[PDB]
């Protein structure tokens, strides 16, 4: 007595979310198998979420002057709101995905001539710039610009919010708000620049991606 | 997994290359007493369709009486086909012929009969070549041949003029310099020097003017000639142990197989 | 042949102004070792490079080629620089990407004044195909074959604030050599001046 | 003897492409630390390039007739560039890199009624499809496609390219060309269904991603 | 210290010869999760200038997939470049060519494309090529080849004219004797032949009519003509085993790269 | 570094929540011979600003006379308002 | 090889050591030969040290 076989009629395939499940189905037919390259085309580490979505993008550029005077805002600005927009890298992964958790790198940038002379505050406020006092902007996770000392200041926040993650599509309010006040006036000389420029960089780190979703 | 993927049937590999030797010789009976359970199978299946085929009671064929294995790639294909021929006219003269995968190109100005039988039978082609050309006509004609890849600067392909290069440029990519009076023949490497990975002959579009040609063999005749008397140069391609070939393909229909 | 292409060697020159604008591109760079755009007026000739010189006898190349910018500041300007990299070919429409947009692809800034003053910048080797040909012996394009790997911007990242009694402009070198470099199939070629 | 410490000056930080040369540096000021939900608000697992780029993707919805004669061509579609558009997830991951090398998994399915008879192939024919025999197809990784037996196949591929990677942007040649020709004539009786519906499913496997640009 | 310096500081040692093999081979990643501390350098201090460049995270390129190593001179230089050209025009004549490393010397009278680009590369070479001559043109000619170092009595250079030497004097040199019909080709070695250390391209003055030629090729033809027929002759150099290469040097710019 | 970042220099955690206890109690003198050294400070870097300050020759508070710690949120806020 | 600017002033210099002959050779190219670069802002004295390369 010899059996003979038969196609499976029953089976169930997909790649971790499309599940389908079959009446009639049939084995796979695969040819050849995954190679190597022992002469790359290409050098760098291949495309995956860290190296796409945690990098610092530009997402603003001011310019402080001499006109500004004490506890002028220089910069307002809401970080996850710009950092969703379709210049950017991250875009990619956002656009797709309905919820998110995320902490926040933020780096300031300014370049004054040594002929210059005046300060800055650049505080990570959560949520909202409320009644609380200006004075008072060094209880939050800030750093301190000054001409003579240094011209990069680097800041690392986790998430802090009252729900458990962030809507990108309809958002209730701003995660983080960035705000960079005149901490000290700018004076300068006859004839030295009566400016100086200004640049913002954040990225995201240790990015959660939740519910991936047809419609934008 | 490393995709991600997820069933509950099994994946088996399909139409493996190399499955037997094509000699006969011994690796009893080959069908018995056993009734053949392989006469029935199901061909949409590619599991059950790799069972071995009997319906029959045989014996074993036993060995063949000649040593060579005909059916292997590297003895039918290392004797040498026709690829092209060409004669002279004038004085000076400069002739260029690229040696082109694609069955696009028909002949005179492509491949002939058993080259573009057998160039459209795979997909890929990596390795280097192996050309002889053979001189039939005038005597006392000195000549000079070169090889050139692509992507760089060579006269027009498949017309014969004068050359537009200088000395240095030809004699810089590596030449041979015979007379027709001495040899008649020579044998000749080609060697494998592109910037990508493999090419191919069943291309369309741009892909057709990019990845087929690999090489491209050029030669100059001088001292050419006196009163009356012709000049005849034959070219003949070979394959050598150092080549490699991947994925097999549909072969070519019996309207594209065509010759000069 | 590593004895030359491995040495860093000009062939650039640009100016970063203080009357530009934030987002502004400064300047676009083919990505291959075929660029060079100096020249000399006494005696009339075209400066090439170290890697141009070995690179242009060959059908094809592959590698990591090493970017260096050598800016010249006094200690009193203040600016910065965005060095994108846009993976391609030699002819991409580059010339809309804004500065918001250019954060997308792999970059890198740069503070000018301080006790360093070169960034290297290692490109990545990202192609489809694993050589790249030497398509300058042609004389007309092709879709497909290619001699560079993508095309590499300079923007204006923040503004140049500086004093009265100091230049207003800050001048930046740009050198060029080759780590990881393969190439093969000799030919002869002498190149030209990309004028850009 | 005491020492005075004071800030440091040169200093590199970035995400593994953004590289930041800092003449006058400072330390990074980071307040509390990453935590964990004891209490989820999302149960699955976070986003990848897992879950976004290895999932299938309906590409193409064909219909099977009584008319087509033998050897008809149902469905002739290059794989590659229908993944590419803007409806799909992994639009995102490939709008921004420039080159990539991948696997493709292929699934087709019909839906006849048992009182039709027909069959059809699926081939996976690299590149082109040349001057080939059509009575050939069952060389290269193929599906039959019978009304009596099944009514899914599925196909496993590597990657079969003349060059070591692909550029969406500007291609060459497609890599994959998908056919799908009539194999036995789609035969009916008075009042059964002159039609049956096909559709046809694409995903990447073993997806490498190369060289972020931000030009598209 | 042997000359009697002194400093505080350490020397180290600049752009060293042939720092790394130029096929892709394995001597993980490349670079990883340690922050790139390469990525900014200063360019004016030599120490810090030998530092190994990174800034993004990379992986190793894995291996090459040809065997030879195309970025060697002694296998790029190995393929023997073209040298010069010439035709004869009557009876018992005799041409006079100087191998001539100077690039103030411009083609026809100097070196040619390749050539050319490859010896103003260095500064020294030392050692023996390797020289091809190719016969093209009429048939029944017996010629003779010699070799005369630099600093003794020889026919002018680059001219055509009867010879004012003997037939001791040519054949205590050393010479070779052919004739046309038989072989159409000689492969003959060049000596090293020199009162002084090595010889050099770049060079002005006194000193490039001094230092530059190494060795002179003349040959003299016979038994040419019959009525009607040309006789040329193109030389080839290639590169030994024997031979040195010292000291690199700024290659040659886009308007000295000439040609014939 | 799980989000693939990079330094050469460090990254301390800064204004750590309840660094001290708010009543008077020991945990000699609190400067001394010693030549203070945080009295100069630079504020613009928050590893130098975690310093301790000294610049007078001082000695302990000694313990306060009453039992509860009225510094604390649990004991303020449980007072109802 | 020395020089000495102000700290308002910007520019550099290459200071090569070419053997022989400044030939046709590229003048993008001097970083070949041993050399020393001088910027304003960084440094103000180079030192080169090299051996005897002569073809006599």
């Amino acid at each position: 007595e010899q059996m003979i076989q038969s196609v499976d009629r029953t089976a169930v395939t997909g790649a971790s979310y499309f599940t389908s499940v079959d009446q009639s189905s049939v084995h796979t037919a695969e040819v050849g198998s995954h190679q190597i390259e022992p002469l790359k085309t290409s050098v760098d580490k291949p495309g995956s979420k860290k190296t796409q979505g945690e990098k610092f993008f530009l997402i603003h550029s001011a310019r402080w002057l001499t006109t500004h005077a004490l506890f002028h805002e220089v910069a307002k600005l809401d970080v996850v709101k710009l950092l969703y927009n379709e210049q950017f890298a991250v875009q990619g992964l956002l656009r797709y995905h309905t919820y998110a958790r995320f902490g926040i790198e933020i780096q300031v940038q300014i370049n004054p001539t040594p002929f210059q002379q005046g300060g800055l505050i650049c505080a990570m406020v959560p949520g909202d710039q409320s009644y609380g006092s200006i004075a008072s902007l060094t209880v939050y996770p800030h750093g301190l610009l000054n001409c003579n000392i240094n011209n990069v200041v680097r800041i690392k926040v986790p998430f802090i919010y009252t729900r458990g993650a962030y809507h990108f599509k309809d958002p209730q309010y701003p995660v983080w708000e960035l705000t960079i006040r005149v901490w000290s006036e700018l004076n300068i000389g006859t004839g030295t620049s009566a400016y100086t420029s200004l640049n913002v960089l954040a990225r995201f780190t240790d990015l959660e991606l939740h519910g991936l979703t047809p419609l934008s | 997994d490393d995709s991600g993927g997820f069933s509950t049937t099994v994946s088996t590999e399909q139409n493996v290359p190399d499955p037997q030797v094509g000699i006969t010789t011994m690796r009893m009976d080959v069908s018995g007493v056993q009734a053949p359970v392989g006469a029935i199978t199901t061909i949409e299946d590619p599991v059950l369709a790799k069972k071995v085929p009997e319906t029959f009671p045989e014996l074993k064929p036993g060995e063949s009486r000649h040593t060579s294995d005909h059916m292997s790639i590297y003895k039918f294909m290392g004797r040498s086909h026709f690829l092209c021929t060409f004669t002279f006219n004038s004085n000076n003269k400069e002739y260029t012929f690229p040696i082109t995968l694609s069955s696009t190109s028909n002949p005179p100005h492509g491949l002939p009969s058993t080259l573009r039988w057998f160039f459209n039978l795979f997909q890929l082609y990596r390795g280097p070549l192996d050309l002889t050309i053979i001189i039939t006509g005038a005597t006392d004609v000195d000549g000079m041949a070169w090889f050139t890849p692509v992507g760089l600067a060579v006269d027009t392909p498949w017309v014969e003029k004068e050359s537009a290069l200088q000395i240095d440029y030809k004699t810089a990519l590596g030449a041979v310099r015979f007379n027709t009076r001495r040899t008649g023949n020579i044998q000749i490497r080609l060697p494998w020097y592109s910037y990508l990975y493999a090419v191919s002959g069943a291309l369309d579009g741009l892909g057709d003017k990019t990845d087929s040609t690999f090489g491209l063999v050029s030669i100059q005749i001088a001292n050419y000639n006196h009163s009356d008397e012709y000049l005849s140069f034959s070219c003949y391609l070979s394959v050598t142990e150092q080549s490699e070939f991947y994925f097999p393909r549909a072969p070519l229909n019996s309207n594209a197989m065509l010759s000069t | 042949f590593t004895t030359w292409t491995s040495i860093p060697t000009l062939a650039a020159q640009f100016p970063f102004n203080a009357s530009d604008s934030v987002g502004q591109q400064i300047k676009v760079i083919p990505v291959d070792p075929y660029f060079f755009q100096m020249t000399n007026t006494n005696p009339d000739q075209k400066c090439i490079t170290a890697l141009a010189s070995i690179c242009q006898m060959f059908c094809f190349w592959r590698g990591d080629l090493v970017f260096d910018f050598q800016v010249f500041p006094t200690k009193y300007h203040s600016g910065r620089l965005l060095f994108c990299f846009v993976p391609g070919n030699e002819l991409i429409d580059v010339t809309g990407i804004t500065l918001k947009q250019a954060t997308t692809a792999p970059c890198a800034v740069m503070d000018i004044a301080g006790v360093q003053s070169t960034l290297r910048f290692r490109v990545p080797w990202i192609s489809d195909t694993p050589y790249r040909v030497n398509r300058y012996t042609k004389e007309a394009h092709q879709k497909g074959e290619y001699t560079a790997i993508g095309k590499l911007i300079v923007y204006c990242y923040n503004r140049l604030t500086s004093p009265s009694n100091v230049a207003h402009h800050v001048r930046v070198n740009v050198y060029l050599s080759a780590i990881n470099l393969e190439c093969f199939a000799p030919l002869y070629h002498a190149m030209d001046v990309t004028t850009q």
